[PDB]
């Protein structure tokens, strides 16, 4: 399928118009909304929520869909000790841990 | 952006932002078992086991309508907890509330399942509506891919994954092509895409890529303005 | 070693997916322009799901404006100067009532 | 036994307490699982908020004094106060007051009727409260690990044993009682922590407290016994035994 | 055939009571006034709804997330947030 | 790629036209396709 | 008897345990089944289901979902006190024991 440029822009920015005199007396009120249709596009009240358990289940439902993905939702479902799937990195304890172990091979 | 400037906004006769228990002439009193004759109350002890059943009646009523979608299912059980957790989390003193927070939210429940048990909730008539949407765009991937047809979805991602390689591979001196970069790459195709909708990709020129479109342009002979004049 | 690989990385697809929400939402957000020049139904399209939740309280008679709101910042705005102040308690129905009615040895039930 | 009792299947000892919310009832009653869509009736038919209301809130209630419809056959309830409202309906048209003089013993009959067949109710918190700080039973029990598998609390018919409760071999108040307003039941409790069930049998009697005319506790425990099994162990706690405690006070005989 | 379908009658209504030809235009009438009352208290919960639910957010605080945006997040993607998560798992995740 | 569900629930009593439910948005639908 | 599994109708089957390694199965196969459940590999019989990222709410999920593999009617008192693995396992010993002792279901 076709791409066109990725350098460029859509036309409908670089379309542009201007006035002259003399100039409609009218003023918009309102935009026009004759059919009720608003589809593909996502609601605008999903704008400044804090993480929360929808994330990780979204995040299960994503990596599902692949290969790697799997193993991983799998591994940490199973073979992880936290009480909850709200993950939060606030220290590398069990980050440098890890590697210790591993480094001295 | 704009910060409201009165600091006196969130005053109340009751104190700082005071939502639970607004200052009223009537105040609660204490009752002495000694001097008091008789009473009528409505309040008990009933609050707790009665939000434990509004609970299971709520989620196991609006099961019967999920045709046995697992993912429906679980996505309900995390949006019907956001709606119990509402006293535990919010910012109002649920406890301090004037005459028991806990008797006013289980009452305030019961209704909300009374229209579930009719299946009339707008809830449940808004989960019917989305999830249709989203069973009828999973099919049409579905159907495409039986073809053997790649879907739109498939090839922007290939198209990502190599506009991506051209950008690293010009990316010498720096190393680090943050979240940042490709989001900004993304972002800039979609935007063609999403004007590519309502223009499809005709030629090389691509999705949205023809002058003559914006050209004056007039309503065809079939299918006039409906609502007002033109002239 | 294997254990983080995999910790981390369901770490990084949870905060990935919360950045492509922020993100996705500013896209959509090119769209949105002049809050005050759209019709009532048109800005409730926008905000898809304002509508049912406005279904929600009419259907249970929840009709005093901002009782389910945690922070009535539109009560609090049309108060600043009403005799005495004060804002809807949270989760308030107009049909409950919690009146009470003792008698006493005096009058009056005191 | 519980005399409020409808078609719903959870919570019966709890069905005459609970004061719902709802406008009019639930389309079905609460689901034991999850249904089909067609397994339900969509748009319930027309008149079915006031066909619910009587299958559920007065049929019921209708049960509930026919199973104790024995409570309420005293002379005074059904030759005094009967025999009193003919009198006045006689003279009914003379004048205002026969009319109030004969309805009045027929709303006290009501109110006489309407209490005694109510479910016999103690205080549980009281009752709780007391079988937590025996020490035999909370090393098995506790409040947050404990659930009720069976209740049962109901009147006892007719007057008792004349030589353990001579106080209702009384013309006078048996005038006005055909009971004896005592209680008994037990309940059926289990530790899902310790793995332990009991049995709480109790006996309960109105006493008089610390007034003159006014009843001191309904539902008072003169015998309350526990037999506690457990894993290979079978304890018998004894809280109140009758032996002892009906030495010391004595049933109300309540009238009116 | 009862005497009580007799209320039916409004052609000899004069000979009892002719009571009912007036009363019933203030039931009319207020009807009227109670649907311009109410209608007006119902329906104006809306701009406070609103305004709320797209101001009353501040950063000192969190905003949990309801049942609709539950449901919209995770059964109402499009196509665009569907690849841009792929895009970042494959290209972080996977690709490194 | 699994087969999805075919559709969900279809309520038999709520329409685009004709809502089951109330509110101010459909009214105002209503008013401006008047005006 | 019948119930909808992703849109097919399949007939719900009951189980009967009465056999204390079997209702051990049972609940780590239920409470591993759920979708909150974290460390489904360190659970054990003695789990608390606070450190498996459960609330009082999973439980009546897990509740509900007792009900509907044993065919219990489980009363709304006795849900708030499952919080633990053994406390589903006790809990399915005492209503075994009840009907075996009472011919008849507990109290619900
Ligand atoms: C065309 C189609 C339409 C037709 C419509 C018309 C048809 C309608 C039909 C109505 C008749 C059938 C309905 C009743 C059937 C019950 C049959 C039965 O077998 O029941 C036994 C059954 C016993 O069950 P059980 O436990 O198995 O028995 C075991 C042992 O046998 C128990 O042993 P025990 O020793 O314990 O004995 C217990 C027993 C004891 O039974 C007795 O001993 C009998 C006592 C009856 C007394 C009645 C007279 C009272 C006054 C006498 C006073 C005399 C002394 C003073 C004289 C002064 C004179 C001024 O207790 C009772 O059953 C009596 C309960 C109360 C009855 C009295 C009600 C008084 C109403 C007064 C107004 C009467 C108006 C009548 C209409 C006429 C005008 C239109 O009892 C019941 O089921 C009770 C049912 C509920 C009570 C119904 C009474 C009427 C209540 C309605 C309230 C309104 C009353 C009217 C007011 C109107 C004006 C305001
Ligand atoms: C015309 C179109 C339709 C209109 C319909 C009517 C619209 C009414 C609009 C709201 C006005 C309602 C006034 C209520 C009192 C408001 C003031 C207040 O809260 O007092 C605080 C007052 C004021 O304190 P303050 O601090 O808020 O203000 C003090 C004033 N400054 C600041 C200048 C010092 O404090 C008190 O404690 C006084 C208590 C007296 C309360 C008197 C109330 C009597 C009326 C209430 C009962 C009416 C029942 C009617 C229902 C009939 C049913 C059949
Ligand atoms: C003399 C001839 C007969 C005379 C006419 C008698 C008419 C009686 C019925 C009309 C009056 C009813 C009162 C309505 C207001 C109270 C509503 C109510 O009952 O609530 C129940 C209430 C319900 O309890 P509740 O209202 O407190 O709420 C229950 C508590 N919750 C909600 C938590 C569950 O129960 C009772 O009050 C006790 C039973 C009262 C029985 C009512 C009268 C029954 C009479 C039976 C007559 C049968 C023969 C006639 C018919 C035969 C067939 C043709
Ligand atoms: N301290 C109180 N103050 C005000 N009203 C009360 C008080 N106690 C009870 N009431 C009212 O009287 C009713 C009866 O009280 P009661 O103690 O019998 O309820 P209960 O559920 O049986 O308690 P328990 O579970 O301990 O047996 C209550 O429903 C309440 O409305
Ligand atoms: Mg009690």
């Amino acid at each position: 399928l076709q791409w066109g440029s990725l350098a460029e822009r859509p036309m409908v920015d670089r379309v542009m118009s201007t006035s002259t005199w003399p100039v409609p007396y009218y003023q918009r009120l309102f935009k026009a909304y004759p059919i009720r249709e608003k589809k593909d596009k996502m609601s605008l009240l999903l704008s400044d929520i804090d993480i929360d358990d929808t994330n990780w289940y979204q995040a299960k439902d994503f990596l599902r869909g692949s290969f790697r993905g799997r193993q991983i939702v799998d591994y940490v479902e199973n073979n992880i000790a936290s009480n909850t799937y709200i993950l939060i990195q606030q220290d590398v304890a069990n980050m440098a841990k890890a590697y210790v172990h591993d480094i001295c091979g | 952006g704009y910060k409201i400037r009165n600091k006196s906004i969130f005053w109340t006769r009751a104190g700082w932002k005071n939502n639970w228990h607004p200052k009223n002439f009537n105040a609660p009193r204490p009752s002495y078992g000694e001097f008091t004759m008789g009473i009528r109350c409505r309040n008990d002890h009933h609050s707790f086991l009665r939000y434990v059943q509004t609970y299971r009646n709520m989620s196991r009523h609006c099961k019967q309508y999920f045709l046995g979608d697992k993912q429906l299912e679980e996505t309900f059980i995390l949006g019907l907890r956001s709606l119990f957790l509402v006293p535990y989390d919010s910012q109002c003193l649920t406890d301090q509330i004037k005459h028991g927070g806990e008797r006013r939210f289980v009452d305030q429940l019961d209704r909300d399942f009374e229209l579930i048990s009719y299946n009339t909730h707008p809830y449940q008539l808004f989960t019917y509506t989305v999830r249709n949407e989203h069973l009828a765009w999973k099919n049409e991937q579905y159907e495409k891919i039986q073809k053997g047809e790649k879907t739109f979805e498939q090839e922007l991602l290939d198209y990502l994954d190599e506009q991506v390689l051209a950008e690293k591979a010009k990316l010498r001196d720096g190393q680090n092509f943050s979240i940042e970069r490709m989001t900004e790459i993304a972002l800039h195709v979609f935007r063609k895409a999403r004007a590519g909708k309502v223009r499809p990709a005709q030629d090389v020129r691509g999705p949205d890529g023809n002058v003559n479109d914006f050209l004056e342009q007039r309503r065809p002979f079939e299918h006039p303005n409906p609502t007002g004049v033109t002239h | 070693l294997d254990d983080i690989e995999n910790e981390l990385s369901f770490h990084a697809a949870i905060w990935l997916n919360a950045y492509a929400d922020y993100t996705m939402f500013l896209f959509e957000l090119e769209e949105y322009n002049d809050p005050n020049d759209y019709l009532m139904h048109e800005n409730f399209d926008f905000f898809r799901g304002l509508e049912t939740e406005l279904e929600e309280l009419t259907e249970t008679h929840n009709y005093i404006p901002g009782a389910k709101d945690d922070v009535n910042l539109r009560g609090y705005l049309a108060t600043q100067f009403a005799w005495g102040k004060k804002v809807i308690s949270f989760y308030r129905h107009p049909a409950d009532d919690f009146k009470c009615a003792k008698a006493t040895k005096n009058m009056l039930g005191r | 036994q519980m005399g409020f009792s409808s078609d719903n299947p959870y919570n019966k000892r709890w069905e005459y307490k609970w004061k719902h919310s709802y406008y009019t009832y639930p389309r079905d009653y609460e689901h034991t699982e999850v249904r089909k869509p067609q397994d339900s009736k969509d748009v319930p038919p027309i008149y079915f908020a006031y066909y619910k209301d009587f299958v559920d809130r007065w049929l019921p209630g209708m049960n509930m004094w026919w199973q104790r419809r024995h409570r309420i056959f005293d002379k005074f309830n059904v030759y005094f106060l009967p025999g009193m409202s003919l009198f006045f309906y006689q003279f009914a048209d003379l004048a205002l007051g026969f009319k109030i003089m004969a309805a009045f013993p027929l709303f006290l009959a009501y109110t006489r009727i309407r209490d005694k067949t109510l479910d016999p109710d103690f205080k549980e918190t009281y009752l709780r409260d007391m079988i937590y700080q025996n020490p035999e039973i909370t090393k098995y029990f506790n409040e947050e690990t404990i659930h009720v598998l069976d209740y049962e609390f109901e009147y006892l018919p007719g007057y008792l044993c004349p030589e353990k409760f001579p106080e209702y071999q009384n013309k006078t108040w048996q005038f006005f009682n055909t009971d004896t307003a005592q209680a008994e039941g037990f309940f059926k409790f289990g530790d899902v922590e310790s793995g332990a069930t009991m049995t709480l049998k109790f006996k309960t009697m109105p006493i008089p407290g610390k007034f003159r005319y006014q009843v001191g506790e309904p539902f008072y425990f003169y015998d309350l016994r526990a037999e506690i099994k457990c894993d290979g162990v079978y304890k018998e706690v004894v809280l109140v035994d009758e032996k002892e405690s009906l030495k010391k006070i004595r049933p109300f005989l309540f009238l009116i | 055939i009862l005497d009580y379908l007799f209320l039916l009658d409004l052609n000899d209504d004069l000979t009892r009571k002719a009571v009912f030809e007036q009363v019933i235009i203030f039931i009319f009438i207020y009807c009227t006034m109670n649907f311009l009352a109410w209608s007006t208290v119902v329906e104006l919960i809306w701009p406070t709804h609103f305004f709320n639910r797209r101001h009353s957010s501040s950063q000192e605080f969190i905003r949990f997330r309801t049942y609709t945006e539950v449901l919209l997040k995770i059964s109402a993607y499009n196509d665009f947030f569907y690849v841009l998560n792929n895009y970042y798992y494959n290209q972080k995740l996977i690709l490194k | 790629m699994k087969k999805p569900m075919a559709k969900a629930y279809e309520h038999p009593y709520n329409s685009e036209h004709h809502p089951l439910n109330f509110s101010a948005v459909k009214i105002a639908e209503t008013f401006h396709d008047f005006i | 008897l019948t119930q909808y599994v992703e849109g097919q109708i399949v007939n719900r089957n009951q189980l009967t345990l009465k056999k204390q390694e079997d209702i051990e199965q049972y609940v780590l196969k239920l409470v591993r089944g759920y979708f909150r459940t974290t460390n489904k590999q360190g659970l054990n019989i003695n789990s608390v289901l606070q450190d498996h990222g459960l609330d009082e709410f999973d439980s009546i999920e897990l509740a509900m979902q007792v009900e509907e593999d044993l065919g219990y009617v489980i009363s709304a008192e006795t849900i708030p006190v499952l919080n633990k693995v053994k406390h589903f396992v006790n809990y399915i010993n005492h209503v075994e024991q009840f009907k075996a002792e009472n011919g008849k279901a507990p109290i619900a």
